[PDB]
C-alpha cells in the first residue's frame, strides 16, 4: 500500500476535557457536517497527487458519527463514503464502509481487496462530526473531530500486525462502547453515549503497545494516533488525525516506507501496517 | 513449461459451507403489526411479492447476536471446523443498532458500536479471527465473499467465517408502507483455500453511484404518522430513476463475467438479491437469464437485505437447483448505491 498523498482539514475549535482520559481535541460545532471538512480534505490529497476523482476506483469511509454526517444532518445511513462520491464526481468508483476497524486494519484490508481487484487509485477517508455522541465526563474521553484522506496506491504488499497493549500484562482494559441514548426526545439530542471507564495507565499502555509493535519492523520509521492528552504537550491531541504531520513529515525527509499504528479503542488492541509514501 | 522459473499462483477460494438462521415468528400481510400503515392494497402486495415475513422477537431471546451465535456454532460443528482454525470472521449488519453481546459484553443492550466481530470472535472461541465488520448494505454478503477471497487468494487467511445479520426491523417505521416488505435473518458461511480446482470465485465486480442515494436512507426522525407524544428514532426512510436499478446490477454481471472470459450461455444457475419480483426478472433478462435458471425468495421470507443473497443461494443448493460443478452468478444491488455480481465456479457445499 503507497500513500500517494493525505489531507487533512480539522475544525478549528479545540474543546478540553478533565479526566485520566481527557485532554484537548478538536470539536465541531453549531450544525458543523463532516463533509465540509471531508470533502477539502479529500480535494488536497487528490490535488496533490494529480489524480482526477474519475479516475478514483474505490471508497472506503470509517466514521462513526451518527448524525451531522451531509448537509441533511439527520442522516446517518448510507454511511458517508456515498455522498462523498457523489459531490467529488468519482463515478467509477466502488464504495463501501468499514465501520468501526482502525485505520491499520482497514488499510491492511483494502490493500488485499484493491491489488487484487486491480484498482490503481483508492481514497481510504476517515473522519468524525461527534455533535450526536456525548462525551464521557466521567473519564474525559471524547472522539477529535475533522477528516483525514489517504490517496493510496494499492501492492498488496503491505504487512499487518494486531497487537496487545502495554502496561501490566494481567490489567483486563475496559473498552469504549458507544451505548444508544435511551430518552431522545428531540431529533437533535445525542443519539448515544461514549463510555469509555476512566483507566489512568491506559494512555501510556496503547503508547507502550505502539512501542512493542514497531518492534516487529526495527528498520522502519513509524507514525501513530494520539487519542489521549495524558502526557502529550499541552494535553493536546488530534486522534486519528495526529497521522496527518507524522506522515507529511515522513515525506519532506524523503522516506520510502513506514509504519503506522492505530489505536482501537473497541477492541483494546494496537494495529500496524506497513506502508509505501511518495 | 511456460518458464524455467515457477509461476505464482493465487489460491483457489472454496465456498465450504453456508446456513441460515431466521425468525421464529412470520408475519403475513393482515398481521395487526400493519394496522397503522396507510394506502394498503391488494395491487401493494401482489406486487411486491411478499406474503409473509418473520421479525427478530428479543423478549424470547432472538436478536441479531444470538441467531448468529447458534447458526455459527452449527456450521462450525457441522463443517468441522475448530474455532482456532478461524483466520479472519467479517462481519456484516445493516441496521446501525445493535442490541446483544452475548457473555462477552453481557451488560451492555441498545447500543451503536461496537459491531458484531470482536465481541463475536470472543463468544465462539475464534482466538486467531481478526474480525472486521463491514457494510455494503444489501450487498454485504458478496463484499464479504469478496474480501475472504482476496485474502484467501494472496495467502493471508487459510479459513474466512463471514456473518450477515440482519435487524432490520427495529428501523421500520410501521406507520408507513415502507414498513411492509423489509424483515430479519442471519447467515454464516465458511470460504477456505482450496485444495483443488473443483471451487473458486473466477472473478467480480462491484461499482457504485450515488446519484440517487438520498432516495433510501436511515435518517432520525419522527414516525411517517405519529400518535401521541412519539420520539424521533432511526427510521428506514424514503425520498420520492425508474431504469438505474434495473440496469446496473446488469452492468455488475456483465464485467464480471468479461472478467472471468465467460458469456451468459456458461452459467448454469444465477443467485440474486430479492428486492421484487419485477426486479429480479428485469436482472435477469438483462443478462440473459431463464426463469429455470433462477428463483424468487422473498415470498415466505420478505427482503432481507443482505441476507436475501445467502439465503437463496442455500435455498437452490437445498433443493438441488445448484449442483456440484455448476458455475453461477451471484448479483444485487444495495442502496447508497451500490452492485456486485461474482463467478463461482463451485463445488460441493455443505449446507447445515
Amino acid at each position: 500500500m503507497l500513500i500517494q498523498a493525505v489531507g487533512v482539514n480539522l475544525p478549528p475549535s479545540y474543546v478540553c476535557l478533565e479526566g485520566p482520559l481527557g485532554g484537548e481535541r478538536p470539536r465541531a460545532q453549531g450544525d458543523e457536517m463532516l463533509m465540509q471538512r471531508l470533502l477539502p480534505a479529500v480535494r488536497e490529497a487528490l490535488d496533490e497527487a494529480a489524480v482526477k476523482p474519475e479516475e478514483i476506483d474505490l471508497i472506503v469511509g470509517l466514521a462513526l458519527s451518527p448524525d451531522h454526517l451531509i448537509e441533511n444532518r439527520d442522516i446517518m445511513a448510507p454511511k458517508i463514503g456515498h455522498p462523498l462520491q457523489k459531490v467529488l464526481g468519482a463515478n467509477r468508483a466502488h464504495v463501501f464502509d468499514l465501520t468501526d476497524s482502525s485505520l491499520a486494519r482497514a488499510l491492511y484490508v483494502v490493500d488485499t481487496l484493491a491489488s487484487d481487484q486491480g484498482y490503481r487509485n483508492v481514497l481510504v477517508v476517515r473522519g468524525e462530526s461527534s455533535q450526536g455522541l456525548e462525551v464521557d465526563s466521567e473519564s474525559g474521553f471524547a472522539l477529535a473531530d475533522g477528516a483525514l484522506a489517504l490517496l493510496c496506491r494499492p501492492t498488496g504488499k503491505a504487512a499487518f500486525r494486531r497487537g496487545a497493549l502495554g502496561g501490566d500484562p494481567a490489567q483486563e482494559w475496559l473498552p469504549l462502547s458507544i451505548p444508544l441514548n435511551t430518552d431522545i426526545r428531540q431529533v437533535g439530542d445525542v443519539k448515544g453515549h461514549l463510555n469509555l471507564p476512566a483507566q489512568p495507565g491506559l494512555p501510556e499502555a496503547v503508547r507502550a503497545g505502539f512501542t512493542r509493535l514497531a518492534g516487529d519492523f526495527p528498520q522502519l520509521n513509524w507514525v501513530r494516533e494520539e487519542w489521549f492528552g495524558q502526557g502529550r504537550p499541552d494535553g493536546r491531541c488530534l486522534g486519528p488525525f495526529e497521522l496527518a504531520s507524522q506522515l507529511r513529515a515522513a515525506q519532506r525527509d524523503r522516506l520510502d516506507e513506514l509504519l503506522l499504528i492505530s489505536f482501537d479503542p473497541f477492541g483494546m488492541v494496537v494495529e500496524g501496517v506497513t506502508l509505501e509514501l511518495a | 513449461a511456460e518458464n524455467l522459473y515457477f509461476q505464482g499462483h493465487m489460491h483457489k477460494v472454496k465456498l465450504a459451507a453456508i446456513t441460515c438462521e431466521l425468525p421464529a415468528r412470520s408475519y403475513e400481510n393482515d398481521d395487526p403489526v400493519f394496522a397503522a400503515v396507510p394506502d394498503l392494497s391488494e395491487s401493494w402486495w401482489q406486487f411486491w411479492g411478499v406474503n409473509r415475513r418473520g421479525y427478530f422477537d428479543p423478549r424470547n431471546g432472538e436478536n441479531e447476536f444470538s441467531l448468529v451465535v447458534r447458526a455459527a456454532e452449527r456450521l462450525l460443528r457441522s463443517s468441522d471446523t475448530a474455532p482456532d482454525s478461524v483466520d479472519m470472521l467479517i462481519c456484516s449488519a445493516s441496521s446501525p443498532i445493535m442490541t446483544d453481546a452475548g457473555d462477552v459484553l453481557p451488560d451492555l443492550r441498545g447500543r451503536l458500536y461496537p459491531r458484531m466481530a470482536n465481541v463475536l470472535s470472543k463468544q465462539l472461541g475464534l482466538s486467531r479471527a481478526l474480525p472486521l465488520d463491514s457494510q455494503m448494505e444489501a450487498a454485504s454478503f458478496l463484499l464479504n465473499l469478496r474480501l475472504a477471497a482476496s485474502m484467501i487468494r494472496q495467502g493471508k487467511a487459510e479459513k474466512v467465517l463471514v456473518v450477515c445479520s440482519e435487524y432490520i426491523s427495529n428501523l421500520l417505521d410501521f406507520t408507513s408502507r415502507t414498513s411492509t416488505l423489509f424483515a430479519d435473518g442471519c447467515a454464516v458461511a465458511l470460504l477456505t483455500r482450496g485444495d483443488d480446482d473443483s471451487c473458486d470465485l473466477l472473478a467480480s465486480a462491484e461499482h457504485s453511484d450515488a446519484t440517487f442515494y438520498e432516495v433510501a436512507t436511515g435518517r432520525w426522525r419522527l414516525p411517517e404518522n405519529p400518535t401521541g407524544e412519539a420520539k424521533p428514532r432511526l427510521y428506514f426512510s424514503l425520498f420520492s430513476m425508474a431504469s438505474f436499478v434495473p440496469t446496473n446490477v446488469p452492468i455488475a454481471m456483465r464485467r464480471a463475467l468479461e472478467k472471468a472470459g465467460l458469456g451468459s450461455d456458461d452459467i448454469d444457475y444465477f443467485v440474486f438479491h430479492q428486492p421484487a419480483p419485477f426486479l429480479v426478472k428485469a436482472w435477469a433478462e438483462g443478462i440473459g437469464a431463464r426463469p429455470e435458471q433462477y428463483q424468487l425468495t422473498m415470498g415466505d421470507t420478505g427482503v432481507m437485505i443482505s441476507v436475501s443473497i445467502p439465503y437463496t443461494l442455500m435455498t437452490g443448493l437445498r433443493e438441488g437447483k445448484i449442483r456440484p460443478g455448476d458455475r453461477i452468478v451471484m448479483a444485487g444491488a444495495a442502496t447508497g448505491w451500490g452492485f456486485a455480481a461474482q463467478v463461482w465456479q463451485l463445488g460441493e457445499v455443505l449446507v447445515c
